[PDB]
């Protein structure tokens, strides 16, 4: 019985097991008397005490690569050498899930939707759920929102009205690589992640790039996967290779973006706990 | 600038037009307009309020329902009229604000835009939300101004019972009441129809409006209220007159327990609703109780009047004690079935009630402020009438 | 920030890569010599669909479109059906090149020929307009 | 006339040919779904912008791509109260795009209205039919703008005699 | 909302679901001889313009099923007085009415059989009818000084006006 | 003989074995399953489980495993465990939508195309308890549309947006062994390109073996059916067509094709092999606001019996809800001017 | 409503409830209005220094010294009589009216307060229309600043009045339909042959005339049975509100066209959702 408890909702269920027998929500936990193999974040206190970027990598088969976990409260790159994490170059990010759910009421709320940010909390959290996604090219993005309507999506509220969704599908969760979009000093999860490699053993960087692999609810917006390949070989080609044009070609980048890494890290204990 | 801006507040029943600045409105007319039933000048050949009720070769129309626009053609023409000549204001020298029932859409601002802006010229335009005004209005009374309060908006379509939290709407927790002015004339109508007679049929309903705008109100008790009448006749019975426009003859009714029956509808929706049954108290004490726990007291100690039909004589003490009421019981039998903390309930009633909204509108447009969160002509062209979709606080 | 501002993609490799004209002469002289239907013919032969130049493409246009031009009326539908079905396909896509480019009345020609070259290419030939990678 | 009706029909063979669309789910972003014809990330699913025109002033460009189509416009404006007069209806319509599901909020450059129609239009509803509209639509403006022509004149004829005959 | 019988002692007795209580009266019948200066039929005549409003109505005691009753015959008795002329004639009245035979719980035309509980036997049977014409006969007795303004010949329109209302929709007579 | 299942497109289809049932996906998440009572048509499952819009299902007949890909990248095989369809995952390592899947003849592989301009062939191993798979890269540069497989279960047809129809092998040494030699090529090691045809224009929508497998026949967008001989060196006969393109074909005799698409209605076409040309003999059905049978686009068709050899009943479902059966004889002696081979 | 109305309501109905409250006996009640008129005219009602039994009504005209130099104050004077005061600090003209001490018929003089703007703009033209009469010749054109960028010129001559109108159109597209508007005014003579001669350039002037692609110039061209003393007023009531008169329909041809396009498109949409299945 193998039960990972997340800041927002917990999960739980057995061995061997496939999908967490149960999903439901916790706030005892941020990032005891209330809270009453188990999983623990990135910079656990000792005082409050296996790793979860650990159990990630472990489900994909793999002892070496970073983990880009992002969550409901914090977005964590736990990079993991040949067997266990290194908290060393492990970073937080201040954005994830309810960042980006609170972004969404904003911008709900800008286009003339009376929507509080207490009581339509969970309403609107339900909306980003499944409308939202991460854009590729921002200009692109625009450009569709702001000249065709293409990207406008009916959805019913729970007293039967129905309001409208467009840009903001892709504009919330933007949030995510321009942090300043919702007052939070940064670089962006994408520049983050690279950054965090770089900042890495020469060795094993080329390693590290080629096993990037994504955990986490806030993980699963589409587009997510090759916004993340985009920024990096950007950020690669400025950085890295000066602007050498022709060497772009060399980076092997692989981001590893499992049909199960909403719960990838209980999909590891299960099978880590049969082992 | 040199000149005030245009005030004008639409509604179901009337709409409260004028400059910014000013106490009261300078009209208050019926929100309807009479054309005939396009080539030549046809589109032009109309009257509005009181002037297009009475037409003998006209048809009037309610261009508003339930508080919101429902024909655009006629309305964008009324405001024709309400510009060029009741306010008398050229339009490209006065800056705007119109106002809103809670829950109009992003649509529907943008048509409104699109009419100000496209038709009308107008060099400013704010789509202000009718409770907030409200609010605003209620400071009249309240040394400690705040926008955080719930608004009872009682016109003439339907009641509205809205939960505000700093200048923002709750709108997920909105609760109409299908009783209003309109449903109170009509059961004083029937109340005088079954006792007095003489009534000119044509004049009925204009008879119980009088008879409730000019003789109603709110007691504490029916029966108790039914024997101060039947006791004493002398004291509680007064007479209302009228005259009869086809015979010119004047004719005169007792007026009666209609004077306290027609406000109670409110407290007892089933006495004319067969479909309504949940006392006005309780309305909103559920809409308060569904509001976020931390802005649940200052909610039940900020409850806002606003509107004609709230104008009856002791609707707020009434209110106010009936609430109170249900919230003790419940604080009371959960002691019982165990300490909760007494709740502070308030019914704010001022002089500012029959136009609050308006009222409150024009405060906010004579300020620096509404100068700035103003979207202007030049805004509107370059990016569009979506601007319009959102109006700050 | 400055590293969003240069388009990745450009560089990529996965991304898809696609893989003279008619005898001026011989055409004017179907046209003297009054044989319109050869003109076409000839008009249509040797394509510029292979080489890179919008200038040697134009004056295939231009040649082709000349001789659309002298047609009278009442000639288009006979000539048309003179040829086979990839002259039929090639004369849409002059028919379309023409649209681009208005003149005195050109267009209203240019219309009556589109009615006869759909009437024996079918829709399908113009399909084969918007599908071609190659073109006139 | 004598040029309408090959226009149109020209026009409608066009459409025909280029109205056929099926879902595409893209091929450059994990999970996206787009108008290919307006990301144009990917040159083997765009097809050749085709043009059909009356004469120098009115046309229509039509860009095909696997699941989407782009349509626009140049429509007929003879003096200046037309232009302006085609303008504003033009804006009327695209700020209510949304209701008009296949209207893009903004045309092309260089013609007065666009459309985009999607897989998912073509879906839901019968291609032949949006075929139809469009070529409807071309039709009804121009007589739409021809009406308000009238209007205008005629009111302002009506207005001009009012208050001259009071003097 | 609706207004209920406060009469309910620890020790009132039952005829049916209904309450037997006490009423000052010289008619015949098994209602308890009441002392007090208050009974069922006038706290049921104080709140009959009130209550006739109502559509919904509680039952809590045995006594609100008594309280209901008269103010359902109140109606009744309205209906006849409207058309009288006379104090006198209204009396007479109110005599046969209240000797008519209206139905009682568990038969057709009772409305309210849902809510009232049928008599459990023919001695419950004679007992109960014979308390609700006691009722009747009080209720009309008293309702007739109310409803003539001194001024005889004068049935109120102040009690007239009601004719038309039922209390929660329903009629004796119905 | 036309029903209608829904108003909205069926996206794709699959029949069993028996004919008995039919498996649809009514443009959405999920797959309908309907059997036939009768005269009517009943629903008896729903197999829900992808997050996004099926594209292709397949239905391997002897096993009765049901095989479905979709926009969510995924693939689930459906094994009936007593009373409902129990789906067991395959990992397709593929970044992109899959688009389209068909099972191996021989019901041990099957393989999914997707816009990762990959062929992602699958196979269980029954020792680790799951599906892995191989891909299929080169030379593939944009998404496949669509795949058939040659009866031999090693040699796979191709159709993609990059305008081309090829072969390719893909030979599974774990499952199966060196296939015998084939007039396309002795040599076929995996993912070996047997052969690609010559056009560099129209998405080719769909590609088909014939009975024996010496040729293979496919459909584009630029209007045109092809058809590629094994057995005269590969050479390709092209029809250009005066209609709408087509978006499905299926051979039902050696040397016949029948072929529906954007004109919403079955067509026929004939190869002359001694000539070696293809020939319109086509428009089946005979006579919203059509005239045709279907009242949108037909995506999709299959043989229902007889096979493709000599096919006597064929299906079609299209993006009208529409599934139709045709009745290859009734359909020659309703129309006395048809061919047929 | 084709012709614009010449009095303010706000005004007569401002000071009718006040003399309706007066007459009956009532305890005056305190009033504070604030509100405007076209061409940026002002108005004030108050109660000065307080006592409810007085109502003032002040009027501010950006542009009244200029009425002023040509008989205003006389003209105002005429009609007012003891009404008019001390203009109120920040306006130009004040009438008073003191609720105790009302005339025989209220109504009346309801009516003339309600014409204050009006009779602010009559003696412009009573000067010019007298010249013309008294076949005074040579006398200087007037020169009327009505909007912070319009103006108005009288003159006179020996057998009509000219009055031209200097208007500017803000929206662009505004011009094209004012073009057409001016051209039937231009043709009206086909109308009423008797009626004034309405002529109309472009962007350049019939001074400091300014010239430019939104500035219109109107020209009335005002005859003796025009000008005589028994049009005068009527005459004068119509020309003073032509500008504005032109820019109301201007905006009423546009809230028209706009039904043409809710019915339109209306159309179009019932179109298309029958393309539905
Ligand atoms: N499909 C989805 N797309 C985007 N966000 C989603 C999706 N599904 C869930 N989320 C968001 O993911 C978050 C929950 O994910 P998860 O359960 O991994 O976090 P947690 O473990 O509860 O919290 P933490 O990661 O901080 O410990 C919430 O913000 C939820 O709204
Ligand atoms: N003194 C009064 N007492 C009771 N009712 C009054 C009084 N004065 C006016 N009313 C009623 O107030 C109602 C009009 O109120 P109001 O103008 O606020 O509503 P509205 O805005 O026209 O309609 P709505 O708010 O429902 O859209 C009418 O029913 C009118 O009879
Ligand atoms: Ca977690
Ligand atoms: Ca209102």
């Amino acid at each position: 019985v193998v039960c990972d408890n997340g800041t927002g909702f917990v999960k739980c269920g057995y061995a061997g097991s496939n999908f967490p027998e149960h999903i439901f929500p916790s706030y005892p936990m941020e990032n005891w008397d209330d809270m009453k193999l188990l999983t623990e974040p990135p910079m656990n206190p000792t005082k409050n005490r296996a790793i979860q970027a650990v159990l990630t990598l472990y489900a994909q088969g793999l002892l070496t690569g970073v983990v880009v976990d992002s969550g409901d409260g914090v977005t964590h790159i736990c990079p993991v050498y040949e067997g266990f994490s290194l908290p060393h170059l492990t970073r937080r990010l201040d954005i994830a899930g309810r960042d980006i759910t609170r972004y969404l009421i904003k911008l709900l709320l800008l286009r003339g939707y009376a929507f509080n940010h207490s009581a339509d909390f969970e309403t609107v959290r339900m909306i980003k759920e499944k409308l939202c996604y991460v854009g590729y090219n921002i200009e692109q993005e625009q450009k569709l929102a702001l000249e065709t309507t293409v990207l406008v999506e009916s959805y019913t509220l729970p007293d039967g009205r129905i309001i409208k969704v467009g840009g903001e599908r892709f504009e919330a969760p933007e949030a995510l690589f321009q942090p300043h979009l919702i007052n939070v000093e940064g670089v962006g999860v994408a520049e983050l992640l690279f950054n965090t490699i770089q900042a890495a053993d020469i060795d094993t960087r080329s390693e590290f790039y080629k096993h990037i692999v994504l955990s986490g609810g806030s993980t699963m917006y589409p587009g997510l996967p090759s916004r993340l390949e985009r920024e990096l070989k950007q950020l690669y080609l400025e950085r890295v290779l000066k602007g050498d044009v022709e060497k772009l070609s060399k980076f092997k980048i692989r981001i590893e973006d499992p049909p199960r890494r909403k719960h990838m890290v209980f999909l590891g204990g299960a099978v880590l706990a049969d082992i | 600038g040199r000149l005030p801006a245009c005030v004008v507040d639409c509604g179901t029943g009337y709409t409260k037009l004028g400059y910014a600045g000013n106490t009261e409105p300078q009209f208050i007319i019926p929100s309807c307009i009479a054309i005939k039933e396009m080539k030549g000048v046809d589109d032009l050949d109309f009257f509005i309020g009181d002037e297009a009720i009475e037409k003998p070769t006209y048809a009037t129309k309610w261009p508003i329902r339930h508080g919101i626009v429902e024909d655009w053609d006629l309305m964008e023409r009324f405001m024709e009229q309400v510009i060029f000549k009741y306010l008398r204001a050229e339009p490209e020298d006065h800056y705007f604000l119109l106002t809103e029932p809670p829950l109009n859409t992003p649509e529907n601002r943008e048509y409104t835009a699109e009419i100000m802006f496209e038709s009308f010229n107008v060099p400013g335009l704010y789509i202000a939300v009718q409770a907030v005004l409200a609010l605003a209005a209620s400071w009249t009374s309240v040394g400690e101004r705040t926008l955080t309060g719930t608004v009872i908006d009682s016109g003439d379509g339907v009641t509205h019972v809205i939960p505000v939290a700093e200048g923002y709407v709750i709108g997920s927790c909105i609760k109409h009441i299908p009783i209003a002015g309109r449903d109170i004339t009509y059961f004083i109508q029937q109340l005088l129809r079954d006792r007095e007679v003489g009534i000119p049929p044509e004049q009925s309903l204009e008879t119980a409006k009088a008879v409730k705008e000019r003789y109603s109100y709110v007691c504490p008790d029916l029966v108790k209220e039914f024997n101060k009448y039947d006791t004493d006749g002398s004291k509680w019975i007064k007479q209302y007159t009228g005259i009869n426009a086809i015979s010119k003859k004047e004719f005169s009714i007792d007026v009666g327990y209609e004077r306290f029956l027609g406000p109670e509808i409110f407290f007892h929706p089933e006495f004319a609703n067969p479909d309504f049954t949940q006392p006005i108290s309780e309305v909103v004490d559920e809409v308060i109780q569904n509001c976020p726990i931390d802005v649940r007291r200052p909610l039940y100690k900020n409850i806002v009047l606003s509107g004609g039909s709230t104008m009856f004589r002791d609707f707020g003490r009434r209110l106010q004690r009936d609430l109170k009421r249900t919230v003790d019981a419940r604080l009371k039998l959960s002691e019982e079935l165990s300490k909760p903390k007494p709740i502070d309930v308030q019914v704010i009633t001022h002089h500012m009630q029959r136009y609050a909204v308006w009222f409150g509108g024009s405060m906010l447009a004579s300020t620096p402020e509404f100068y700035q969160v103003c979207h202007t002509k030049k805004d509107y062209e370059e990016i569009g009438p979506s601007i319009c979709r959102h109006n700050p606080v | 920030a400055r590293f969003r501002k240069v388009d990745v993609d450009e560089y990529d490799e996965n991304k898809f890569v696609d893989e003279a004209g008619p005898d001026e002469g011989e055409v004017d002289s179907c046209l003297r010599q009054g044989n319109m239907t050869a003109a076409l013919q000839a008009a249509l032969k040797n394509p510029p669909i292979n080489t890179k130049s919008q200038a040697v493409k134009d004056r295939a246009g231009s040649i082709v479109l000349k001789v659309l031009i002298s047609f009278k009326a009442n000639d288009i539908e006979k000539a048309v059906q003179s040829l086979d079905k990839n002259g039929v396909d090639l004369l849409m896509k002059y028919i379309y090149k023409g649209f681009e480019s208005p003149s005195d009345n050109s267009s209203a020609v240019l219309l009556q020929w589109h009615e006869k070259a759909l009437a024996a290419g079918g829709v399908g030939s113009i399909v084969r307009v918007l599908t071609a990678r190659k073109t006139v | 006339t004598a040029t309408l009706r090959p226009y149109l029909s020209a026009v409608r063979a066009t459409l025909q040919a280029a109205l056929c669309l099926e879902n595409f789910s893209s091929q450059v972003v994990e999970r996206h779904n787009k108008p290919e014809v307006e990301v144009r990330s990917s040159k083997e699913l765009l097809l050749q912008p085709v043009t059909i025109s009356r004469n120098e002033k009115e046309k229509v460009l039509i860009e095909g791509s696997i699941n989407s189509v782009r349509v626009s416009i140049a429509v007929k404006q003879a003096d200046e109260i037309e232009k302006i007069l085609c303008h504003k209806f033009m804006r009327f319509m695209m700020m209510r795009a949304e209701n008009f599901f296949i209207l893009r909020r903004k045309p092309v450059e260089g013609y007065d209205i666009s459309f985009l129609i999607t897989n998912f239009h073509t879906e839901q509803m019968y291609k032949h039919k949006l075929v139809d509209f469009v070529i409807h639509f071309m039709e009804e403006i121009d007589k739409e703008i021809s009406e308000m022509k009238l209007s205008v004149n005629a009111r302002a004829r009506i207005v001009a005699e009012e208050f001259l005959k009071n003097f | 909302p609706a207004y209920h019988s406060s009469l309910m002692d620890p020790d009132t007795k039952l005829i049916g679901n209904m309450a037997l209580l006490p009423i000052r009266s010289q008619f015949k019948g098994p209602a308890p001889r009441e002392t007090k200066d208050t009974d069922i039929v006038d706290e049921a005549i104080y709140y009959f313009k009130a209550n006739v409003f109502f559509k919904n109505y509680e039952i809590k005691n045995e006594a609100d099923r008594t309280l209901i009753y008269i103010t359902l015959y109140i109606s009744e008795c309205l209906k006849k007085l409207q058309k009288c002329n006379s104090k006198s004639q209204g009396e007479k009245e109110m005599y046969t009415l209240g000797i008519t035979n209206f139905p009682i719980p568990g038969e057709p035309g009772f409305p309210l059989n849902a809510i009232y509980a049928k008599p459990a036997n023919k001695q419950e049977d004679e007992v109960m009818r014979a308390y609700l014409q006691q009722l009747r006969q009080e209720t009309g007795l008293r309702l007739c000084e109310k409803v003539f303004d001194p001024q005889n010949d004068k049935p109120s329109k102040w009690w007239t006006c009601f004719v038309k209302r039922q209390f929660m929709n329903k009629s004796l007579s119905g | 003989a036309y029903h209608s299942f829904l108003v909205e497109p069926i996206s794709c289809h699959a029949w069993n074995k028996d004919r008995t049932q039919i498996a649809i996906c009514p443009n959405n998440h999920e797959v309908h399953i309907y059997e036939k009572s009768g005269n009517k048509w009943v629903q008896v499952h729903e197999l829900k489980e992808h997050n996004g819009q099926v594209t292709g299902v397949d239905w391997a007949p002897d096993s009765n495993r049901i095989v479905t890909c979709g926009t969510d990248r995924n693939a689930y095989v459906w094994t009936l465990k007593g009373r409902t369809w129990k789906p067991t995952l395959v990992i397709l390592r593929i970044n992109r939508a899959a688009r389209c899947v068909r099972w191996a003849p021989n019901e041990k592989k099957f393989a999914v195309g997707s816009g990762s301009r990959v062929i992602s062939i699958c196979y269980f191993e029954q020792e680790n308890d799951w599906w892995v798979c191989k891909h299929i890269k080169k030379p593939i540069r944009s998404t496949v549309l669509s795949l058939d497989w040659h009866p031999n279960s090693v040699l796979l047809a191709a159709g993609s947006c990059d305008f081309k129809c090829r072969i390719f092998s893909a030979y599974i040494k774990e499952v199966e062994e060196r296939p015998a030699p084939t007039p396309w090529g002795s040599k076929m090691p995996f993912g070996e390109l047997m052969f690609e045809s010559s056009s560099s224009c129209g998405w080719v929508h769909g590609v088909c073996f014939s009975a024996n497998g010496s040729r293979v026949a496919w459909v584009s967008h630029d209007s045109t059916v092809c058809l590629a001989d094994a057995d005269k060196k590969m050479a390709v006969a092209t029809l250009a067509s005066e209609t709408l393109p087509l978006l499905a074909v299926t051979f039902i005799t050696e040397s016949s094709l029948v072929a529906a698409g954007h004109d919403c209605f079955p067509v026929l076409f004939t190869y002359d092999s001694a000539a070696g040309k293809l020939s319109f003999g086509g428009r089946l059905d005979v006579p919203a606001g059509l005239d045709s049978l279907h009242k949108n686009s037909v995506s999709q068709i299959s043989v229902l019996s007889g096979g493709k050899a000599k096919c006597s009943q064929f299906c079609t479902t299209g993006m009208d809800g529409g599934m139709s059966i045709w009745d290859v004889r009734s359909l020659e002696s309703a129309l006395k001017d048809l061919k047929i081979v | 409503m084709i012709l614009l109305e010449v009095n303010n309501r706000i005004i007569e109905e401002t000071l009718a409830l006040k003399f309706e409250n007066a007459a009956a006996g009532n305890k005056p009640e305190a009033v504070e209005v604030t509100f405007a008129d076209f061409d940026g005219v002002l108005y004030h009602i108050s109660n000065p220094n307080g006592d409810k039994t007085k109502v003032m009504v002040s009027i501010s005209l950006k542009f009244y010294k200029e009425l002023q130099a040509h008989g205003a104050d006389e003209l105002l004077k005429r009609v007012y009589g003891s009404y008019l005061v001390n203009p109120e600090s920040g306006y130009n003209v004040s009438l008073l009216y003191d609720l105790e001490n009302l005339p025989a018929s209220k109504d009346s003089i309801v009516h003339q307060a309600g014409m204050l703007k009006r009779n602010c703009f009559a003696s412009v033209f009573e000067k010019y229309f007298q010249f013309q009469e008294e076949g005074k010749e040579g006398e200087n054109r007037a020169v009327i600043h009505y909007r912070d960028d319009e103006t108005m010129y009288v003159e006179s001559k020996k057998d009509r009045v000219t009055v031209v109108f200097s208007t500017v159109f803000k929206d662009d597209d505004d011009v094209v339909i004012g073009k057409v508007f001016m051209q039937e005014f231009k043709e009206g003579r086909r109308a009423s042959h008797t009626a004034p001669q309405v002529l109309f350039s472009h962007r350049e002037p019939p001074t400091d005339a300014a010239v430019g692609d939104n500035i219109g110039y109107i020209t009335f061209v005002l005859f003796p049975r025009h000008t005589n003393a028994s049009a005068r007023d009527n005459t004068i009531n119509l020309i003073h509100t032509f500008r504005d008169y032109l820019h109301y329909h201007i905006k009423c041809s546009k809230a028209y066209i706009h039904t043409r396009m809710r019915a339109k498109t209306s159309d179009f949409l019932k179109v298309l959702n029958r393309a539905r299945p």
